[PDB]
Parts: C-alpha cells; sequence; structure tokens
C-alpha cells in the first residue's frame, strides 16, 4: 500500500548509517594496518614510552663460551663474531651455546636467549585442526579399529596400565591395502580423537632440489617433536620417499635413500625419540626396504581389505542412513551384487543412485534406482575398477 | 652563480630508485637495485598520474 | 556495512517498516551519541589529529619486511631484506590478525618495529593460469552429443545453480569428471562452453606443462596450484591431455619417470587428501585413458566417466550446419557428398574444410563459396 513510502524512509536511512559511520571514523581505506578507532592505547604513552626507551635488540646466535669467565663467542647473520657478555636481568644459567639470543647494537650484550629455529614449511604441516570422521563412519573393519586404536590413545590416555604391567607399548605402525580401502579415511578418525600435536607428513613434499635439503628438514621435524611431550607423526605415501636401495653403474634415485637413511635414524638408535608415535601408511608395501621394515619402526602391520558381507552391508548403513529412499528396500541384496568392492565403490553409488531419484522427478530412490546404479558403476566402469594389480600390489 | 657551486656542491648525492607501484596517501612502493623496497612519499612537484 | 541481514516478509508490511524505524532510532543513537564526544571534548579534531598523530608515529622511510615468528607481546623475530634480523617489538595500530609467517609488513627505518603489515601485489602466475573471460558461444555450437552435456551440466552446473535438489535427497555432488575418446572430437570445445556457462574462478592446466626441470618443482607447482585453487571461490579446475605425462620423456627432466611418479603421487595426493577440500571442481580431458595410472581413476577421485565416440552420419550434417551456418553458402554444393566422403572423420575435420574452403574462395576474392571449393578442399584437408 505505501510503495515508496517503505522504500524512501528505508533508504535514508540505510544511507544515513554511513553518513554519519563516515562521521565516526572507519574510512581511508587502507595499505595493511588497523581501525583508527581501535590502537588508541598507543597512543600517548607508548608512541614515546614502547619506541623512544625501547631498543631494536638484535638476535643473534651463541657460538660457544670459555671456563672461568663469560667471555661468550657471539655470531651473527652474515657478519664478524664478538666476545660479549651478559646482562644484569639474566643469570648464566640458560646461556646454553649454540643458542639465539637478543643483544643490543652497541655494548653487543645479551638480552634475552630465544627459541631455535623451526623452518616453518615443517610448522606448516602442523594441522591445527581436526576433521569430524567418526569411528561409526569406518565401520566394517572394527577389529582393525580396536587394533590400531589399542595401539595409538591408550597409553596416551592410560600411562599406567602399561607401566604397572611393566611393558614398554609399541612406537611404530603401518596401513597398507588397495585404495580407496579407508586408509586415509581411517587416519582422519584419528586425528578426529585426538588431542596432542599430530603433525601429518606426504613423502612428495620432502622432494626437494637441493642435496640433503629434505634430510635436514627430517632433523628439525625431529627437532620440534622432541620439544612436545607426545606427538603423533603422520606419513602418508611413503613409496615417493623410498623403496629400498638398488644402484648400480650411473647413481640413480641416490637422493632420496639419504633421506630414507635419516628417517631409519631418526627412529631407531641413540637415546630416541621417546615419546613419539609414528603412523605410516602405503599403497603398494611390497617396494618397501626391509630395514625400514624392521620393527621397532613399524612394528604394527595393519591391513585393509574388502569386507566380507556383513561390513560391506554395513558400509550401505554408513552411507545410505541419510538419504531420501524407499522404506522397503534391502541392501544385503546389493552387497550380494558387490563382491569385490570397496565402501568408496560403495559411497559412489549411493551418491549415483541418488541421482536415479534426481534425473526425471522422484524424491526417495528405489530399489530398481540401485540396481542402475549397480550395472553402471560396477559393471559399465568395470573396464577400469583400478584394483586387481593393486590386489597383488603391483 | 659560480662562487654558489662552491657551495651547492658541498650537497650530498641522490639515490636512483625503482617504482613497482603506488598505493594510498600520496605514497609509492620503490626498490633500490641492490636494496630493499620502501613505501615512500612524493613531492609536490609530482603528479601521481 | 553488514548492519541488518534479514529481509523475509518482502513485501508492504508494517514489519519491514519497523524494522528501519527500530534501526532508524539506532543509528541515530549513534549519530548523537557521537555527536556529544566531540562538542564537550573538542581537544583534537579525532579525523586527523589522533591519525597524523599515528603518522607522526611512522617514519617516511618505511622498510619493507617479512614475518617468520610471532610472540604474542608484540614483539617478534622479523627478517630483514638483507637476511639480518632482529628482534623489534610490534605497535598497536598494526591490527594484529593479519600476521602470518612469511607476510610483508612495514617497519621503522630507525628502530626497524613492526609498524603496518603489507598487502601483498598478488601472483604473476595466478592470473597467467587463472582464465578471464568467456572463451566463446554456448552449448548450442557443439550439436549431436546431447546425452553427456547433461552428464556435464548433472556433475558441474546443476550442483552449482540448484543446491536444493542435493539436499532433500540428502546427497553431495560427485567429485571428478573425465573426458576421453578419440583426438579432435570436442573434448576441450564442450570446456569452453562450460567456460562461457559457470560464474565461477576458472583455471585451464595442460597436462603437459605439468613437468620441470627442477626436482620437485613439479610437485610444488602442484601444491601451490590446489592452495591457488581452493584459496579462491567454487572454483573449477580444468586438466588437459593429462597422459602426456606419461607418453613422452623430456630431457629437460633431471629425474627419469621417477620424478614424474612423485609428481603424480602429489598430485594423487591432491585429489584425495584427508585435508578438507572445499568447493573445487576437477574437470580432465585426454584421449589415451588406458595408458595412465587406474589410482588415479578411482571412485573416491573420479566419479565419472565420460567417453566421446565418432560422430554419426546424421549428426556430422547437423556438425556441418553449424561450420556452414553464417556463411555465404553458394547453393552448387551438396553437404551429403560431403558427408560420406570419410566414414570417421572428426567434428575438427568439417571446420578444417570450412575454413580452408573460405581460404580458396578468397584467393579467388569471390564471396560465396562453390562446389569444386570443397572438392579440391578435402583434397586438401584429408590426402597427405
Ligand atoms: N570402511 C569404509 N567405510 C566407509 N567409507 C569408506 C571406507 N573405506 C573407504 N571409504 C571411502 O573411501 C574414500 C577414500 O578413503 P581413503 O582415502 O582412506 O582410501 P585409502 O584406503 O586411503 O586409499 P588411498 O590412499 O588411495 O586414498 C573415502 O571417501 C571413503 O568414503
Ligand atoms: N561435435 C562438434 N561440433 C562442432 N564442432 C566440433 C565438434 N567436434 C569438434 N569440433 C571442432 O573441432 C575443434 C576441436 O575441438 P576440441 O579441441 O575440443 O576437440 P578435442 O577432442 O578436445 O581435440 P584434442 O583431442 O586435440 O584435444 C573444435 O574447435 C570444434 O569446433
Ligand atoms: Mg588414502
Ligand atoms: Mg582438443
Amino acid at each position: 500500500t505505501y510503495s515508496r513510502q517503505i522504500k524512501q524512509v528505508e533508504d535514508d536511512i540505510q544511507q544515513l548509517l554511513k553518513k554519519i559511520n563516515e562521521l565516526t571514523g572507519i574510512k581511508e581505506s587502507d595499505t595493511g594496518l588497523a581501525p583508527p578507532a581501535l590502537w588508541d592505547l598507543a597512543a600517548d604513552k607508548q608512541t614515546l614510552q614502547s619506541e623512544q626507551p625501547l631498543q631494536v635488540a638484535r638476535c643473534t646466535k651463541i657460538i660457544n663460551a670459555d671456563s672461568e669467565d663469560p667471555k661468550y663467542i657471539i655470531n651473527v647473520k652474515q657478519f664478524a663474531k664478538f666476545v660479549v657478555d651478559l646482562s644484569d636481568q639474566v643469570a648464566p644459567t640458560d646461556i646454553e651455546e649454540g643458542m639465539r639470543v637478543g643483544v643490543d647494537r652497541n655494548k653487543y650484550q645479551i638480552h634475552i636467549p630465544l627459541p631455535p629455529k623451526i623452518d616453518p614449511t615443517v610448522t606448516m604441516m602442523q594441522v591445527e585442526e581436526k576433521p569430524d570422521v567418526t569411528y561409526s563412519d569406518v565401520g566394517g573393519c572394527k577389529e582393525q579399529i580396536e587394533k590400531l586404536r589399542e595401539v595409538v590413545e591408550t597409553p596416551l590416555l592410560h600411562p599406567e596400565r602399561f607401566v604397572n604391567l611393566g611393558i614398554e607399548p609399541p612406537k611404530g605402525v603401518l596401513l597398507f591395502g588397495p585404495p580407496g580401502t579407508g586408509k586415509t579415511l581411517c587416519a582422519r578418525a584419528v586425528a578426529n580423537r585426538t588431542d596432542a600435536c599430530f603433525i601429518r607428513v606426504i613423502g612428495s613434499e620432502l622432494v626437494q632440489k637441493y642435496v640433503g635439503e629434505g634430510a635436514r628438514m627430517v632433523r628439525e621435524l625431529f627437532e620440534m617433536a622432541r620439544t612436545k611431550k607426545a606427538c603423533l607423526i603422520f606419513f602418508d605415501e611413503i613409496d615417493a620417499i623410498g623403496g629400498a636401495r638398488f644402484d648400480d653403474g650411473a647413481g640413480g634415485d641416490n637422493e632420496v635413500q639419504r633421506t630414507m637413511l635419516e628417517l631409519i635414524n631418526q627412529l631407531d638408535g641413540f637415546d630416541p625419540r621417546g615419546n613419539i608415535k609414528v603412523l605410516m601408511a602405503t599403497n603398494r608395501p611390497d617396494t618397501l626396504d626391509p630395514a625400514l621394515m624392521r620393527p621397532g619402526r613399524l612394528d604394527r602391520k595393519i591391513e585393509f581389505s574388502l569386507p566380507d558381507l556383513e561390513g560391506r552391508t554395513h558400509i550401505f548403513k554408513i552411507h545410505a542412513r541419510s538419504m531420501s529412499v524407499e522404506r522397503d528396500i534391502r541392501f544385503e541384496l546389493l552387497a550380494r551384487l558387490c563382491p569385490n568392492s570397496t565402501g568408496a565403490e560403495i559411497r559412489s553409488v549411493c551418491t549415483e543412485a541418488g541421482m536415479f531419484a534426481i534425473r526425471a522427478r522422484r524424491k526417495i530412490a528405489t530399489e530398481k534406482d540401485f540396481l542402475e546404479a549397480v550395472n553402471k558403476v560396477i559393471k559399465s566402469y568395470a573396464k577400469f575398477s583400478a584394483t586387481p594389480r593393486y590386489m597383488t600390489y603391483n | 652563480l659560480l662562487r654558489e657551486e662552491l657551495q651547492l656542491l658541498q650537497e650530498q648525492g641522490s639515490y636512483v630508485g625503482e617504482v613497482v607501484r603506488a598505493m594510498d596517501k600520496k605514497k609509492v612502493l620503490v626498490k633500490v637495485h641492490p636494496e630493499g623496497k620502501f613505501v615512500v612519499d612524493v613531492d609536490k612537484n609530482i603528479d601521481i598520474n | 556495512a553488514s548492519k541488518l541481514p534479514l529481509v523475509t516478509p518482502h513485501t508492504q508490511c508494517r514489519l519491514k517498516l519497523l524494522k528501519l524505524e527500530r534501526i532508524k532510532d539506532y543509528l541515530l543513537m549513534e549519530e548523537e551519541f557521537i555527536r556529544n564526544q566531540e562538542q564537550m571534548k573538542p581537544l583534537e579534531e579525532k579525523q586527523e589529529e589522533e591519525r597524523s598523530k599515528v603518522d607522526d608515529l611512522r617514519g617516511t622511510p618505511m622498510s619493507v619486511g617479512t614475518l617468520e615468528e610471532i610472540i604474542d607481546d608484540n614483539h617478534a623475530i622479523v627478517s630483514t631484506s638483507v637476511g639480518s634480523e632482529h628482534y623489534v617489538s610490534i605497535l598497536s595500530f598494526v591490527d594484529k590478525d593479519l600476521l602470518e609467517p612469511g607476510c610483508s609488513v612495514l617497519l621503522n627505518h630507525k628502530v626497524h618495529a613492526v609498524i603496518g603489515v603489507l598487502m601483498d601485489d598478488t601472483d604473476p602466475l595466478v592470473t597467467v593460469m587463472k582464465v578471464e573471460k568467456a572463451p566463446q558461444e554456448t552449448y548450442a555450437d557443439i550439436g549431436g552429443l546431447d546425452n553427456q552435456i547433461q552428464e556435464i551440466k548433472e556433475s558441474v552446473e546443476l550442483p552449482l545453480t540448484h543446491p536444493e535438489y542435493y539436499e532433500e535427497m540428502g546427497i553431495k555432488p560427485p567429485k571428478g569428471v573425465i573426458l576421453y575418446g578419440p583426438p579432435g572430437t570436442g573434448k576441450t570445445l564442450l570446456a569452453k562452453a562450460v567456460a562461457n556457462q559457470t560464474s565461477a574462478t576458472f583455471l585451464r592446466v595442460v597436462g603437459s606443462e605439468l613437468i620441470q626441470k627442477y626436482l620437485g618443482d613439479g610437485p610444488k607447482l602442484v601444491r601451490e596450484l590446489f592452495r591457488v585453487a581452493e584459496e579462491h571461490a567454487p572454483s573449477i579446475v580444468f586438466i588437459d591431455e593429462i597422459d602426456a605425462i606419461g607418453t613422452k620423456r623430456y630431457d629437460s627432466n633431471s629425474g627419469g619417470e621417477r620424478e614424474i611418479q612423485r609428481t603424480m603421487l602429489e598430485l594423487l595426493n591432491q585429489l584425495d587428501g584427508f585435508d578438507s577440500r572445499g568447493d573445487v571442481k576437477v574437470i580432465m580431458a585426454t584421449n589415451r585413458i588406458e595408458t595412465l595410472d587406474p589410482a588415479l581413476i578411482r571412485p573416491g577421485r573420479i566419479d565419472r566417466k565420460i567417453e566421446f565416440p565418432l560422430p554419426d552420419e546424421k549428426t556430422k550434417k547437423r556438425i556441418f550446419q553449424i561450420h556452414t551456418s553464417r556463411m555465404t553458402l553458394a547453393d552448387d554444393v551438396t553437404l551429403d557428398d560431403l558427408i560420406m566422403a570419410k566414414d570417421d572423420l572428426s567434428g575438427a575435420d568439417i571446420k578444417a574444410i570450412c575454413t580452408e574452403a573460405g581460404l580458396m574462395a578468397l584467393r579467388e576474392r569471390r564471396m560465396k563459396v562453390t562446389n569444386e571449393d570443397f572438392k579440391k578442399s578435402k583434397e586438401n584437408v584429408l590426402y597427405k
């Protein structure tokens, strides 16, 4: 009824928002700064207080000390090296050698110790964040879930049942099978359930251009790993990071093997990782090096194969629990139609079988819609199917 | 003019730079030959276009 | 700026009137609320007084820096352009949220303290691999296929335009789409009509140009590529001719196939990684479907497998009609003799014959295209 009367009384106050919010001050869209209404702590005091008494305190690196006296030996980025001193504010206790310290530009004396270098590409592969994958969602391989989970979390959640019994729990475990079987998807439930540092590693990210370059990245990874008390290190697709040593004639695949040898050394030998648990997963395990496959590094050895019948029916009940369907279908018929089949294929059949109901104008799929999925996904894509030379893992 | 050269030549040297591009509030981003980039100002006698 | 997200009556109602009237009174409250602050606290201008107080803090030689760590109590280690890094402190006008390792910041000339942060001048490659405009005409340009086009809209376009249908079904769209057949069968040509149709950020990459001469530069290029694809929007990543990573060996690659392998491994991660993927679609196309690794082709990585057959002859006449649509055809010709000339001609062949025939007319300055133009034209196009 009041067509313009709602529109302009709308519009003059939608504008009058901005017409006084410019008179507040949010404006002068910047080049990298902050809101003018926020910074006013450093306004009259820290502008000459966090600035004018404050130094630059250029950071350095300690070489070593000497006896009887401080007479410290400093080192900087490019320039020369000095004999330097502490400040009074610090003890000479935590002034150990090979340490970064904040140092004045004039007297060249030590102010505060610093943490060492972390190499932030290693920092990036800390995940910081958990996925949503439930152990309810990897149903069908519950014995593998149990046999893994009894290794992964049970000392971390209960470090007393192993101690008072008097056994040290294992540290290493690989997971392997054909692709799409639930290896990576299974790892996501661990990264879900967990709490500590979950540092993921994909081996092809270690492929470097320089020599020894990934090998130091390994070292740093174990440095910040040894900083944390308990830490879980994830290894995905480790066939890139190493099969074995086979060298003959011109040195082929030399560079990868040395990093693999560093990975051996960081795993076993001379006061090791302690409370750092590892977890590999491959596709084809047959390529892998035997000393890598030595226990003490890769103790638990979990297989992932296809489910028998009931795990498959359970996977039907996993992906199929949340879709509009005919009420009176049965899945055991479909599992009979899927002998050699992964749960990814089961999910793909679920998602295609919905699309059949999406084809004309149906809301819920039927049994024969599922049958329309079966021949296409199973039997029409049967030229590809990707599995059988991975069943033998070649 | 000629006596003035004894004085004005006491002025120090002038840097040479390289514009990447300008930003807001009469400022530009300029990098030296082998020396890092700077966000600096303009004088009044220089137009932004 | 994001003051009220509610529009739901969408009529002439006292609801939508009272909305604004309420927010009218609130915005007048903000106006005369701030109005008294300068009335009884002039004391400054506050529009440039505190602002040029900040600009009187920060010096004009603003050195450009780069982060490498963060200690929360407004000081950190920051790297110089020379490399000799410091341990300066950070200001209060730095709006401490846009601070990530490796970012460009603004430093003092004197104490090199963290003045401000710097917006990053994009990336040369993002624009290079980023497709700007729609290439060409719509799906009506193609003709003859009419089935898999429904497949492509099904997996791609309909998820975009109608996100109601998957939700009433209790389902998500299929992930990976692949295209394979004989060469010159319109494989790229369909993707052009997709790039016409979509509004999403579109990326296109040949499978040939993945390979490098540096070790790991391929997989690094992959990781930053999927970084670019994820960081933008509902994006469409297209790959053409992915077999070329397996077919041809080049001596620019220092590594052999056991670097190509690692490249395909990192890509193989980026299809089916444990990380939250987001809204990126993957369209692939080649002609040698039997050659590559089937591990990339597993469901979970690719859901839809789309073959392109050779054209049948009643579709051929349609393709002739398309490639002869706007041209001044002299009526000397019969297209049906042109259909059965080759039994297995492609859609590239028809357009090659048509365009080359136009070249033959432009040899003789003519405007219409006669029969012998086609007669010697197919001699040029086919037989050599
Ligand atoms: N037991 C299962 N239950 C439900 N879904 C499964 C199961 N196993 C696999 N899937 C499906 O397989 C897809 C891929 O899982 P995952 O990435 O773990 O495969 P994988 O075994 O790690 O092989 P690859 O390393 O090649 O990925 C997931 O999207 C998931 O839907
Ligand atoms: N069905 C068709 N209708 C109209 N034109 C076609 C058809 N098929 C092919 N063409 C013409 O052939 C040209 C080649 O198309 P396109 O490159 O997409 O085929 P392709 O199979 O991708 O080729 P390649 O195998 O070399 O990648 C297109 O520009 C198109 O005009
Ligand atoms: Mg996986
Ligand atoms: Mg093509």
